């Protein structure tokens, strides 16, 4: 198996930690959801190729501009996350996260991932957002942002229901192999 | 890690580590607080274990089996003895707080009610100054360590055989040389996330809520100082490239 490295980036409330936890355990924890994620090396077989995919989180490094880039050396694929319940997390993608990742990870594929897709049709979410003249991120808004930033592709998932989670990591492995 | 501590922290949570008849005696809010304190100690036990793999398995193994040029092993594992002393001492204090809280007749049932004071002590005074000095040095030497590792693995056959040998066991899957270095760099930024969530469930005793709020502030001040004190070292960097930063 060939070894590849994945790093997930995004704002503090984007759901990146939960996404790594659910994928690495293959389950949304029933008793306790961990606060942090250390690392993990997933055995993934995608399109007949076996890969050891090392997984890393940047949670806790968002306010520390000199510590955060230490997570980037030799990254093969970037998952760039935003939460669908937070149109503000999508706005910080093009002019904060994208120029940083392009600088430290030149030529590395970026997959833009819309997390918490289950909240798009959640009434409590729609009510809270409507108070700030907002609505959950629409699928075309996510695709257009991915197109604009030069992303390898656009994907959505829900760590809560596990829907789309396996597909995100299998596609990330294919991107890392190219 | 030693077997006694590994077994005490084998469960996914505090609610699964204690006996169910003991769990049943506590309110949900106490269980939520104890689950996060348990995660802080469990991840500190794993972090000390990462430092022991670096010092005992890799560093000492290279000194005892390989013929590396002087200064090469220190370049691969900067500050590892100092980091091990800081965290092993901190881990000792956390585990002693848990041990004192055990019920008589039990090696697993406990509730830690006073963590804040221990965190203020760790993140203030001389121990905080030593953490700041050591992480500023370690994190500034991080890129250099990774490049030295890659150079040695690509050109030295005996070095490549040594690495492949000691990292072959399944228990080392997540802990190659480069993985250990990033695990250590990332440890310090996990503390505010853990402390904030402990604080969220520690409002029942006002002294405890105040102590955890003070500890959270000290950890953030330490991180800001470390972040401001980092500049990556590069082998063969010229003075002109440095003063034109
Ligand atoms: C060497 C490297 N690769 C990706 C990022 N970096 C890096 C550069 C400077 C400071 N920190 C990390
Ligand atoms: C130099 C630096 N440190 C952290 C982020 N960046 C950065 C930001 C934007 C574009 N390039 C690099
Ligand atoms: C029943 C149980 N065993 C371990 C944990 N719990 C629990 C208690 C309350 C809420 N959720 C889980």
């Amino acid at each position: 198996a060939i070894r590849k490295k994945l790093v997930i980036v995004g704002d503090g409330a984007c759901g990146k930690t939960c996404l790594l936890i659910v994928f690495s355990k293959d389950q949304f924890p029933e008793v306790y959801v961990p606060t942090v994620f250390e690392n993990y090396v997933a055995d993934i077989e995608v399109d007949g190729k076996q890969v050891e995919l090392a997984l890393w989180d940047t949670a806790g490094q968002e306010d520390y501009d000199r510590l955060r880039p230490l997570s980037y050396p030799d990254t093969d694929v970037i998952l760039m996350c935003f939460s669908i319940d937070s149109p503000d997390s999508l706005e910080n993608i093009p002019e904060k996260w994208t120029p940083e990742v392009k600088h430290f990870c030149p030529n590395v594929p970026i997959i833009l991932v819309g997390n918490k897709k289950d909240l798009r049709n959640d009434e409590h979410t729609r009510r809270e957002l409507a108070k700030m003249k907002q609505e959950p991120v629409k699928p075309e808004e996510g695709r257009d942002m991915a197109n604009r930033i030069g992303a390898f592709g656009y994907m959505e998932c829900s760590a809560k229901t596990k829907d789309g989670v396996r597909e995100v990591f299998e596609m990330a492995t294919r991107a890392a192999l190219q | 890690s030693m077997e006694m501590d590994e077994k005490d922290f084998a469960a996914d949570s505090w609610s699964l580590a204690v006996d169910s008849s003991f769990l049943q005696q506590h309110k949900k809010e106490v269980m939520k607080q104890q689950d996060v304190i348990y995660e802080l100690i469990q991840t500190e036990l794993h972090h000390v274990r990462t430092l022991k793999i670096m010092t005992r398995l890799f560093r000492t193994g290279m000194l005892e089996e390989l013929h590396l040029e002087p200064g090469v092993v220190q370049g691969l594992f900067p500050c590892v003895d100092e980091l091990s002393d800081i965290h092993t001492r901190f881990l000792s204090q956390l585990l002693e707080r848990r041990r004192q809280a055990l019920c008589p007749g039990s090696t697993r049932n406990f509730v830690i009610h006073r963590l804040g004071d221990l965190l203020i002590s760790q993140f203030s005074g001389p121990s905080a100054e030593q953490m700041c000095k050591t992480y500023s040095e370690f994190c500034s030497r991080h890129s250099k360590a990774l490049k030295l590792y890659k150079e040695l693995y690509a050109r030295d056959k005996r070095f490549q055989q040594f690495i492949r040998k000691v990292t072959r066991p399944a228990v080392l899957k997540r802990h190659g040389v480069q993985e250990c270095i990033l695990l250590v760099t990332q440890r310090i930024t996990k503390y505010p996330l853990l402390i904030s969530r402990i604080l969220q469930h520690s409002h029942g005793i006002e002294e405890e809520r105040q102590d955890l709020t003070t500890a959270l502030g000290l950890v953030k001040e330490l991180l800001s100082n470390v972040d401001e004190g980092i500049y990556q070292l590069e082998k063969g960097a010229r003075l002109q490239e440095i003063y034109n930063r």
